[PDB]
């Protein structure tokens, strides 16, 4: 059951980190298995098993909970990347996209 | 080894009183309240439009006669409305423009304010009359238990009681440990219940000066709190996206009013009078109508294009009013 | 040091050693409230314009 | 036998929950490589005369999904090795952001 | 006891070369009863204090400010570097945040 | 001989179907294994008199295929072990590639 | 001796009028100061932390040379490995800076 | 059975084209031209300043008399200019501000231009709009006359075009391009032309049949232009690649790259001298390379502007080389 | 795709069925034309102020 | 294969060379300079502001009547300033705005500039001339006399022009890289230049052809000057240290460099007697450093943009500084 | 490409047959130079005001 | 004479006062004459107050 999972959160704050939601990318086959309930399915609901999807996020907001259930069901971190770069009369606003690789 | 002995009394205390809370629950709320029939759809539109106000608008206090009210912008100004005829009573220029609460009196003679600067100032409506001074954080909130005495929060993470005739702090309430970022009291001011940024709310003896209960599960700082109006309950707002409904005879969080594609934190919340209705400001410039029983979106007002930072509730529950970044105030009914 | 690690055990011990009540009957008297006054609060039954301030 | 394979998309984003955006994924590599793992997928459309064993840039995949491109090369036998995203920028902005994908052997 | 954690810092500097890593305080994220194993008693709970063993948690920082010394303390603590990110964009003040994972 | 190279380009792009462009490979580390591991494909344009054993940073590729250059150090016995991108704006971007024992 | 050292320095550029290649003013080194000795010996500059004592972790060391690949090689053979970068790059004509880090563990 | 011979025939059908070319190449260009004796340097130098483009000049091309050549500037306008007082013929408003080229008429008398608007139009000077040439689906890359009635364009949904003004229907489509066509030059004797693409290819068409003849690669990158030897057997190409390649036709194989080290940039324009020994080419660095055809080096550089110079062009006679570039000046070189 | 593959066999087949010639004697030829008109180039050749009408 | 034969026997000779320059180091300028009383503490301070530039001055030079003197901005200005009234004596508007260099004829007849243009003008005081054919942009230039005059191009050749008309008497190649600054020697029969190439290379000006070759730069050689007496020269250059080579001794004698600056040279400049090393900074200070003991005599602060060019009166009297910012300053 | 690494060869046997001379002579013929005109040179040994251009 | 920039400096009397630099040394001035008295050395740092 060779396969890849990709998640990622988008980070925008004015301080801890604040994770709006967690997106969670791959194949839907894999994304189902590695995580249960916890999905939320609203945005792709009927994509059938062994097509690919990027439309799904999980129902909680913490990373390193998403993380541990993927080492747990046996994937490991391959590569990190961060993307980020930056409307009010004073101060102005922060987006901040990273993303995270689990393989096989 | 001495501070581990009063380390693990500690755990194993807060370990004996989540037992206690658990053993509480026999049921949820929303199981008693689903033969409830909704609210339904309760439609609002903006009959008032505050203008007037030049920057961003950090709080808003209605007056007891619900109808005056007080605003704070960050302009460095306080303007009293007239909310029926949109006349504003009175223009305070502040010496600090960097305030983030005010508070009206219940007798109406004064009107208080505070931010930055560190100080609670006290406007006789009847220039400035009082500063009271000695917190060593930013004023977060403050409300009037009298013309006599007001309660304040602060970046201090303590609250006070001040005698408003002689300056000083009376009592003082500690234990936060964290930034305390509002207050609500009581329907008889003898007890009031403060969010902070340690994510948990504490009601308060105000007499004796001494936390009772700590209420707990929030995930991130509380900005906003606000009382059930029989007293028995309150909801607070927070950074983490949730209301949360919290009793105090029960001692522990009864409900969280979230909803997906919501991911914003909560400025200000508020009761309607029957306290039926939950309302909380947002970030994301909405202002959702929550069912305070059934957990359901019951509207939503949007008349804003900046964050909500403040709302308020008539005492005859006649009127909602909103406050935001935008430098207007909105009256909804 | 000392001093505050004894000081927030006494408060935990007072929070403790509390009255509790049984959810059951807490939200049975908060949803009697809220339908006791459900009249009495005009955001949930609008009023007529005649009866209202701001029409 | 042994190779170095080099996938990446360019995100396309206009200002809050939004996915990821793939407009279309590029295969940079060995033209020999490129061909085995991803067989008719390829869309040579840009660079197709090139003579297998000498090195190119210009391919693209029919298929719009990132980790579909991902699964076929662990199951021919790659591994990823580094990864580096670069991302900068009337009243609304725009976002123009390129992440690379490196596959080892 | 399989698990993942995350410390990461904010940078500020400002431009007028030589300036050394400015190290404000250290965040450390993660499940908090794996927070409070490898870092004991050095981690400030003043944020979230309450948090009960087996809930995650992101609101916990170090009382100390070398990152290095952090490191030193997972990597015989049974933990190991997979992956890392940095966010860093902006007279105003230069705003730069970097993250680390560690597994396992 | 246990060492380290590190190669990288920069990007050059302006105001999608664009593909990656590098306009010039350049290749640093000690200037013994530059030579081991490229031979005559490197260009010494810019530092010829630079004494083996001593390190440069001033040495790049006469050739413009990144893999083809990741390549050569894939079978001349390297492995990936980071990578970092540092971009900001017409648009220019420096990311790097380094390369151990 | 297990442990981790963390390599980095500040890049400027400016460029108004590629073929500008790595430029880099001083190499910083920052972990525990017992093993920075270790590793570089004389080579690292003490200047604005001299007194540290031993076994006491510090961030204000940089190298006498300005050559990255050989402060990479150096810990290659002093049993080190590189497990991580990060780099945080942010800026008439006009100047720029880039940011980048390296770490090194066990 | 029916695609699999189709499928065999298509490879093998490859493979011999490759194994004809490599036959035919007994020596090479740089070999039988080493023992000519170089030109040397000869300078050229700023004759005239063009001024009065507010923008980004994206084309240029000359007029048959040697004096009169028009511009395509992205402020909007088409610019006739009298090349030796500098004095403006004519200012033509254009009603799209995105204009990726220009062609001036043998006759004198039209003007065509095109770009992001998928639209050729043909201007009569004897300034109102005449003709509208709809029908691309890409970006009109180049344009040029074939005479008054007749004008080849190409285009960036990778197929170029004849047309017949009169009409103003398409008379012959080419189809053969898998690319965005960038660039066309005419044969001599406009019965034939080449087409540079962004498929790193170059093609050989004909203009009464329909069909492209030969093609022609080794480009690494777009070919952003093309030109024609003056003979008509050659052409030069222009790349992203940093290079320009001389092709021939009857040797179907490339016979030349002209590349220096140091030199990491695209060719927006290339055209040869009168003689034919002389090609100029216009880079993104700003200047314009002036190459030996011969020998393979560069016998000398224009640099006269600000931003990158994105067109050229030679004059019949051959007695001045104009350039244009997004600093918004056109200078005339000697 | 039968028949778009079939049209594309066509047009190979016109590509290698044309009369090639040793590239020894293209470059001869162009070689031979440069020198021919070499003096009609003033590119390479300048010429006299009198027939420059820019100088 | 034929280029590996010559890469490994080019090395060789390299190492030939570099064993040959080792065996004749018996001591160190360093040493035998150790007991020689340090020069001290040298006070400076700005005695003039030249004022009126609009831009940034890319380049400066001095007249041989050590009174006038040039300046190159990148306004497309040149202006000849009188040092001691502060007038402006000429201003000539420049074709291009991009200029990289300026000179000064010793008959003060005659003034240089160059650029991005790839041109050199010659400018009659009593344009001239348009000096072409160089493939790069033109970095630097130093008159010979009125009809000769040196110049430096990126193409990484130098070229001896005839002013009067013709070009290129005489190419100077071997340079792998661009050529950013030359200097004359004394007699003007010999001039060595700095290059990209992180190497040094004394030319025969009469023979045309490479003498020596200098190296041991760790980055770009972006400014040269000759030690008063011709038989030495120091290096400015990207690698934030300044080196003395000498001629005779076909090596480095000596490097001149400081922990606490980071930052590359744009200029050097010797003062009279040759004590003194002047160096123009990016860090906007100009270092002044001792030639025999390496160290450093002082600090020159006067600007807010790095220093992008230096000169010393032939007399001595005054050593003027030129940065990005409008302001000339000279300093005494 | 040949040609070019061919002369740099015959460029570095002329750069090695030279007549090189210890540094030991070449410093003291430099340093010997530098005291002969050290008084000449202003910026080492100041001048009085009145012989100062700049004053 | 400082090589550093100027971080502090006090007066003793007017005729006299003592100055901190980023050179690492400090120094003791007579103002009249304009040359250090006193030269104090032995940081290895940037001087920033006194």
């Amino acid at each position: 059951r060779s396969g890849y999972i990709t998640i990622g959160y988008r980070g925008s704050y004015t301080k801890f980190r604040r994770v709006a939601r967690i997106t969670v990318c791959g194949k839907t086959s894999l994304a189902k298995e590695v995580f249960g309930d916890t999905l939320n399915e609203s945005r792709d609901p009927d994509r059938p098993p062994e097509r690919y999807t990027s439309r799904y996020y999980l129902k909680f907001n913490f990373l390193e909970q998403a993380f541990d259930k993927l080492s747990e069901s046996g994937f490991h971190m391959v590569a990190c990347s961060s993307t980020g770069t930056c409307d009010q009369s004073e101060d102005k606003i922060w987006t901040s996209y990273t993303e995270y690789v689990f393989c096989r | 080894s001495e501070l581990d002995q009063l380390r693990q009394e500690a755990e194993q205390l807060k370990n004996q009183i989540r037992d206690a809370r658990k053993a509480c629950a026999d049921a949820t709320l929303s199981q008693i309240t689903n033969n409830i029939d909704p609210v339904g759809r309760i439609q609002m539109r903006t009959r008032r439009t505050l203008r007037g106000h030049l920057a961003k608008i950090y709080a808003m206090h209605w007056g007891t006669d619900s109808r005056l009210l007080v605003s704070a912008s960050q302009d460095g100004k306080l303007i009293i409305w007239d909310s029926y005829t949109t006349n504003k009573v009175h223009a305070i220029p502040l010496r600090s423009s960097w305030v983030m609460t005010c508070a009206y009196a219940p007798s109406g003679n004064y009107v208080a304010c505070g931010g930055l600067d560190n100080i609670c100032s006290i406007y006789n409506l009847k220039r400035v009359s009082r500063e009271l001074a000695g917190h060593t954080g930013y004023l977060s909130c403050c409300r009037f238990l009298d013309d006599n005495q007001i309660v304040t929060s602060s970046g201090d993470t303590t609250c006070a009681l001040w005698d408003i005739e002689t300056g000083q702090q009376t009592t003082t309430f500690t234990g936060h440990t964290g930034d305390v970022m509002s207050l609500s009291l009581a329907p008889d001011t003898r007890l009031f219940v403060s969010g902070a940024c340690d994510a948990s709310a504490k009601l308060w003896d105000v007499r004796e000066g001494m936390c009772r209960q700590t209420f707990t599960g929030h995930e991130s700082d509380i900005n906003a709190i606000c009382f059930f109006p029989n007293g028995n309950a309150f909801a607070t707002g927070s950074d983490d996206a949730t209301c949360r409904l919290f009793d105090l005879r029960a001692d522990q969080e009864l409900m969280t009013y979230s909803h997906d594609n919501i991911i914003c934190g909560i400025t200000s919340v508020s009761f309607s009078k029957s306290g039926r209705l939950l309302l909380a400001g947002y970030d994301d410039f909405n202002c959702n109508v929550w069912d305070a029983l059934k957990a359901d979106r019951a509207g939503v007002l949007a008349g804003h294009d900046n964050r909500v930072s403040c709302l308020g509730v008539t005492d005859d529950g006649m009127a909602v009013a909103t406050g935001s970044w935008d430098s207007f105030l909105k009256i909804w009914n | 040091s000392i001093a505050q690690a004894r000081k927030l055990v006494e408060q935990l011990k007072m929070e403790a050693n509390i009255d509790r009540i049984k959810v059951s009957k807490a939200a049975a008297d908060l949803m009697a409230y809220c339908e006791a006054h459900a009249k009495e609060d005009p955001l949930l039954t609008p009023v007529p314009a005649s009866e209202n301030p701001f029409r």
